[PDB]
């Protein structure tokens, strides 16, 4: 789970729901869990929210390329990935393209 | 907003005297969402919006 | 005002003070959140805090975005509003709940700051102006 | 005979002043041509775009993360060229003509420029012989001759690539029943597409047998914006080989609407003033 | 310019010294005869390079942190926002009419702090925490930073208790 | 008016000052004199802090800077070219342009003498026959009567031969590169035949 | 190794007197309230890179020592990351100790090549 | 190395060449 | 030497009509930047400005 | 010396085609900024350009 | 200053006093809009300057109402 720019309340709610439903286990039975959360919240700078989806991709690319699995990657709100890269493009002084997005959209 | 507030906050009734202020505001192309009339909406007690 | 603080950075004040007043009020209310009590904060016209920060960024020659707002104008509101939290039992159980106020322009919530704070917060209290003169006060859509 | 004919030529050097946003500023290269393909020391090529008074502006055909300030740029001596010829049929090449199908290098081929001035008034003639696409809606209602430009315009997922694909497959079907002088050798240019769809499309073209006449130029969505910008010109040069030597060619520039976005990216990163819908003039 | 031919000027290359020894006895009195038309050079202080519209560019201030309160010689507070290679652009917490080109800027070492605590309850402050209601300074109060980080994912629980607004529409 | 033609053309606003200084100094035939004074000024800004304060500090007035530069440069064999140049650079606050005007003046002077600095990287130290047969091979990489200024180097990673470094171009006449491009060609043939 | 030149919001220019880091490389900042990691965005020329920060740049002094790491942001991967919460730089946020890493992998990577694609839908 | 302050020239004007040519051409005798 | 304060009024000598400038910002090279209360047609570079 | 006039045409010597420039501006340092009537791919920054 | 451009031009149309000769000047500025959009920059500038407006519509112009005064 790559939560790109998630609210911290909804990220904590998803984490507790994953503990409760059993797909994430805590303590000594952590190895039997089924998900990996990668969390870049809204309170982080745009450089951090622009690369959380890449961190989720890296954790999934290990399971694809080494373990040889069929992985699920939940990029939560891909539009927030877009808007975080738009923000890091505006901070780097690049001229924004059409409606306000980065020229490298 | 800083220039408009620095002008506008001096037109006040204080504990010495009073200034009743009537300020006509040109609204460009009747667009009350334009920022130069929308900044001076919060600076007034009574707004008298004249409509076309 | 036995329980109310007021942080008042008025329109006459310099734009860094209007930019900084929500962070001052939130650092005051985090005393109550962080020591087990409960807080409640209202940022009246957060759409004027964004205007003050736009003024400071455009005079510091920062690269503008749409409506000449800087790139870190989402980060500005999000790193303020995410401090409104419900702390867990080990951190005292305290809480801080925020009520940001955004003034829209004829209901256009597709404006930049309105979309930013709508995406940040946990829900809206819409107050349409057609319901207001219809007798419905509070004009909650 | 390689030993007796071996002179290491005088390689004209150039430092990288500053790199980033897909455009490098290159000190030196005092004799480089405008539009000349240059070669960085990391192996990634580049086109000398803006010859300035003190530096050279090089757009980087590939990822600019492998280039540092102070890297050496070597000039190759000629304008941006792709290998054209009969050795390109069957091959899946990238935006610069380098084969990405993994079947070895392009042999039986010849380099030629990607930016050729189109043939003039007196070089044309009227479009007389038909090109059948095998789509009877098209071949009955919107008939297409040989030498025509036919826009396949539509929305997202309305069947544009399917009309292109049926034209390419029908060329394979007609090429077994016609003589040599009238055979259509197709080129598919996939700009800005997914690499998975280009892989499935190459599977389709080789399992129907149409890859014997098809060249496939793919600058996909992860490829750099100068490569998506240049890949229609590479494909058009590879098909201009068959145009210029008496044969007949078909070319599908699939999603030129993504080439224009790649060019908008290149222009807006060069601080050029945008126009309508932020596109350059 | 180029760097490869300019980094070799750190080596001496004159092979004649008829001017280095001439002005070295001549430099110091020629400097000293306009010593009162000089200003004392700043390293860890700052001098206002320019000012206007509530922004002061400040030459010097070698060790300001980003976001640190700086003070001018008029007592106006600033906040060092963008540290640059040659100056600091600070934002002025008040009128810049009392800030001139050539004024001294003093860093305070503090990122922007506010009065928090039980004593601020019932008080009207400005945006920096200082009281504006005119009933004395804030006592029973400690300072705290305004740019604290929000609590994390693990520092929260789910929002369960209701906060009553008292308005039927929102509470229903 | 009637100034000499510059030996090679250059860029703007720091090299145009050098081209003008070169044309003035060739009109006065003091080309080696003002280069020596430029080097002495580089060392002068190296030595003292009060002198480079007049080039970096933005709070020194123009009157102080032009009067110090006028009063300290009154005599001592400094030409009218160099003294007027430092008055002209002190009047504009452009005393920082010295470090970038001397390198373009050096390139202009290194072009009027028809010379060329080079770097020969050899695997072993050279003899007085291993060198003499090298420069006649190295003089075919200049296009005129340019006399290269030999600069020898050592690098054992070369297996004999030489590499020339003209700072504009590089000729790799080594053997360690020759056995590198031999193996690439022989491996690109066996994958074809 | 390198020292901070400009701190303009989340954008930090770092000056390296010797060898520059690559673009997309990670840079740790030595001496800070938290772990501040910069990621190189471009080379500005004059031996200076321009970085985007992964945390708050409040409290950053011009001349703070920035060390090159030689790689992009490397996060812990493996089955030991299952049920754990990582942030962008691979640090544990769920306060359950360290993250059991089979390997550390750079987050920046090219897409799988054309021979490596599968052609079956 | 204190010569690194003078690395980049800080030009407060664009037409500096005209001012230095007004002062260097009269240096010719 | 001795730049005027911001918002201060300046009086341009030699102008036909009384031309009053108001200092808006300090530009930094001992230069203030002013806005003019009357027309600037007829101002010559170097013309003396007396601070009030 | 003797810069061409604006709108006067220039001939680049040693090109693949007849590259005719046409002077559009006077840039200021004996530099004229020209618009090329043909493709500039193949121009080197020393190429002799005669003035017609 | 494109408002000041037309402002200082259109304020010279004046009816002078009896002390200054009583002469007059009547300005008739002509602004062209684009598809009836009087909300443009220069159109709102001169509309805010001038006293009256003689607004001419295209839809009344092709209804035979000529002069097409709205
Ligand atoms: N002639 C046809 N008959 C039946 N189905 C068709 C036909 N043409 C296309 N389709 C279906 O329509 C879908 C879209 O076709 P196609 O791939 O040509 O769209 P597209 O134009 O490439 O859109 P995009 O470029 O967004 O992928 C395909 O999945 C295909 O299965
Ligand atoms: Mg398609």
């Amino acid at each position: 789970f790559a939560g790109v720019g998630e609210r911290t309340r909804e990220g904590n709610d998803l984490y507790r729901e994953m503990i409760e439903s059993g797909v994430i286990k805590l303590g000594a039975e952590r190895g039997n869990s089924k998900c990996t959360l990668v969390y870049g919240q809204m309170n982080e700078p745009p450089g951090a929210r622009a690369r959380v989806a890449l961190t989720g991709l890296t954790v999934a690319e290990y399971f694809r390329d080494i373990e040889g699995q069929d992985v699920l990657l939940f990029v939560d709100n891909i539009f927030r990935f877009t808007q975080a890269n738009s923000e890091v493009s505006a901070l780097l002084g690049r001229i924004p393209s059409a409606v306000g997005y980065q020229p490298t959209l | 907003a800083t220039d408009l507030g620095g002008l506008q906050e001096r037109i006040t009734t204080t504990t010495k005297g009073s200034i009743t202020s009537v300020q006509a505001v040109y609204v460009p192309a009747d667009d009350l969402t334009d920022p130069a009339p929308a900044t001076t909406f919060a600076h007034l007690d009574a707004t008298t919006v004249l409509s076309r | 005002m036995r329980y109310t603080i007021m942080v008042s950075a008025t329109a006459s004040d310099a734009a860094p003070l209007q930019f900084l007043a929500p962070y001052s009020g939130c650092a005051m209310a985090e005393y109550f959140r962080d020591t087990g009590k409960h807080g409640l904060i209202i940022y009246d016209d957060l759409s004027k805090q964004s205007v003050a920060y736009r003024q400071m960024s455009l005079l510091l020659r920062r690269p503008p975005g749409r409506e000449a707002f800087p790139g870190d104008v989402f980060y500005l509101h999000s790193r303020l509003l995410e401090r409104a939290a419900k702390l867990s039992k080990e951190l005292g159980g305290g809480s801080l709940t925020a009520f940001p106020v955004i003034e829209t322009q004829a209901g256009d919530v597709s404006a930049y700051i309105a979309t930013n704070v709508i995406s940040i917060t946990d829900g809206q209290i819409f107050l349409e102006t057609e319901l207001f003169y219809k007798g419905i006060r509070p004009a909650l859509n | 005979e390689w030993e007796k004919s071996y002179q290491p030529p005088v390689i004209h050097l150039g430092r990288v002043l500053s790199v980033g946003d897909g455009i490098a500023r290159v000190y030196g290269l005092k004799s480089v041509q405008a539009g000349e393909l240059v070669c960085f020391d990391s192996g990634v090529k580049g086109m000398a775009l803006n010859l300035q008074a003190d530096h050279v502006g090089v757009v980087v055909f590939g990822n600019d993360s492998v280039i540092h300030q102070g890297d050496l740029v070597y000039r190759t001596g000629q304008i941006v060229n792709v290998p054209i010829g009969p050795g390109t049929l069957g091959r899946v090449t990238d935006g610069l003509g380098q084969p990405i199908d993994g079947k070895g290098p392009l042999t039986n081929v010849r380099s030629s420029l990607v930016e050729v001035k189109a043939p003039g008034i007196i070089a044309r003639q009227s479009v007389r012989e038909p090109l059948f696409t095998g789509v009877k809606a098209v071949d009955a209602l919107v008939p297409i001759g040989r030498g025509q430009r036919e826009l396949i315009i539509g929305d997202r997922q309305t069947g544009k690539t399917a009309v292109a694909i049926d034209a390419i497959i029908h060329q394979k079907n007609c090429n077994e029943q016609v003589p040599k002088a009238q055979r259509v050798y197709c080129v598919y240019v996939a700009v800005g597409q997914k690499r998975s769809t280009v892989a499935q499309l190459v599977k389709l073209f080789t399992q129907t047998g149409a890859m014997r006449y098809t060249i496939m130029v793919s600058a996909t969505a992860s490829d750099a914006a100068p490569l998506q910008f240049l890949a229609p010109y590479s494909g058009c040069a590879m098909a201009e080989y068959f145009r210029d030597t008496g044969k007949h060619g078909l070319i599908i520039y699939d999603d030129l609407s993504k080439q224009s976005v790649a060019y908008r990216q290149m222009s807006l990163l060069l601080r050029r003033p945008p126009g309508r819908e932020a596109f350059p003039g | 310019a180029d760097a490869k031919a300019l980094d070799e000027l750190r080596k001496p290359k004159f092979s004649s010294k008829y001017l280095i020894q001439h002005v070295s006895q001549k430099l110091i009195p020629a400097v000293k005869e306009w010593e009162k038309s000089y200003q004392p050079p700043v390293i860890h202080l700052g001098r206002v390079l320019s000012v206007g519209d509530g922004i002061a560019r400040v030459y010097g201030l070698k060790s300001v942190q980003a976001g640190e309160l700086v003070c001018f010689d008029s007592g106006v507070k600033g906040m060092a926002l963008n540290l640059q290679a040659d100056h600091v652009g600070v934002v002025v917490f008040g009128n810049d009419s009392v800030i001139h080109q050539g004024d001294l800027v003093y860093r305070t070492g503090q990122i922007v702090n506010v009065p928090i605590g039980p004593g601020t309850l019932g008080r009207v402050t400005d945006g920096l925490g200082q009281p504006i209601d005119g009933k004395g300074p804030l006592t029973n109060v400690r300072s705290s930073l305004v740019e604290v980080k929000a609590p994390g994912i693990i520092a929260r629980q789910s929002v369960r208790e209701p906060l009553f607004t008292g308005v039927k529409a929102v509470d229903a | 008016l009637k100034l000499p033609t510059a030996p090679l053309q250059l860029s703007g606003t720091s090299a145009q000052i050098a081209t003008l200084l070169w044309q003035v100094a060739a009109k006065e035939n003091q080309l080696d004199k003002v280069q020596d004074e430029l080097y002495q000024f580089i060392e002068l800004f190296k030595q003292h802090s009060e002198l480079r304060r007049l080039a970096t500090d933005p709070f020194v007035p123009t009157l102080v800077r032009t009067k110090i530069i006028s009063s300290v440069l009154k005599d001592s064999g400094a030409s009218e070219i160099t003294k007027k140049l430092f008055e002209a650079l002190a009047d504009e606050g452009a005393l920082s342009a010295l470090l970038e005007v001397t390198v373009n003046y050096e390139e202009l002077m290194l072009a009027h003498k028809k010379e060329v600095y080079c770097t020969v990287i050899t695997a072993e130290p050279l003899d007085k026959l291993e060198r003499v047969e090298l420069t006649k091979k190295a003089e075919k990489f200049v296009d005129a009567g340019f006399k290269l200024v030999m600069q020898e180097k050592i690098d054992k990673k070369l297996l004999g031969g030489f590499v020339i470094e003209f700072s504009d171009r590089r000729v790799d006449m080594s053997t360690a590169k020759k056995v590198e491009e031999f193996n690439n060609f022989v491996n690109k043939l066996v994958l074809s035949i | 190794a390198g020292y901070v030149s400009q701190v303009i919001g989340p954008v930090v220019d770092v000056r390296f007197d010797g060898e520059l880091p690559s673009i997309l490389s990670s840079l740790e900042v030595e001496g800070h309230s938290v772990r501040l990691v910069l990621e190189v965005a471009q080379h500005m020329g004059d031996n200076t890179v321009r970085c985007i920060a992964m945390d708050s740049t409040d409290g950053l002094v011009r001349g703070q020592k920035v060390v090159d790491t030689g790689s992009p942001i490397k996060v812990p991967v493996g089955r030991g990351t299952l049920g754990r919460i990582m942030n962008v730089i691979g640090e544990p946020v769920d306060e359950q100790g360290p993250i059991d890493a089979a390997d550390i992998w750079s987050i920046h990577r090219e897409a799988p090549e054309f021979t490596e694609q599968s052609t079956e839908q």
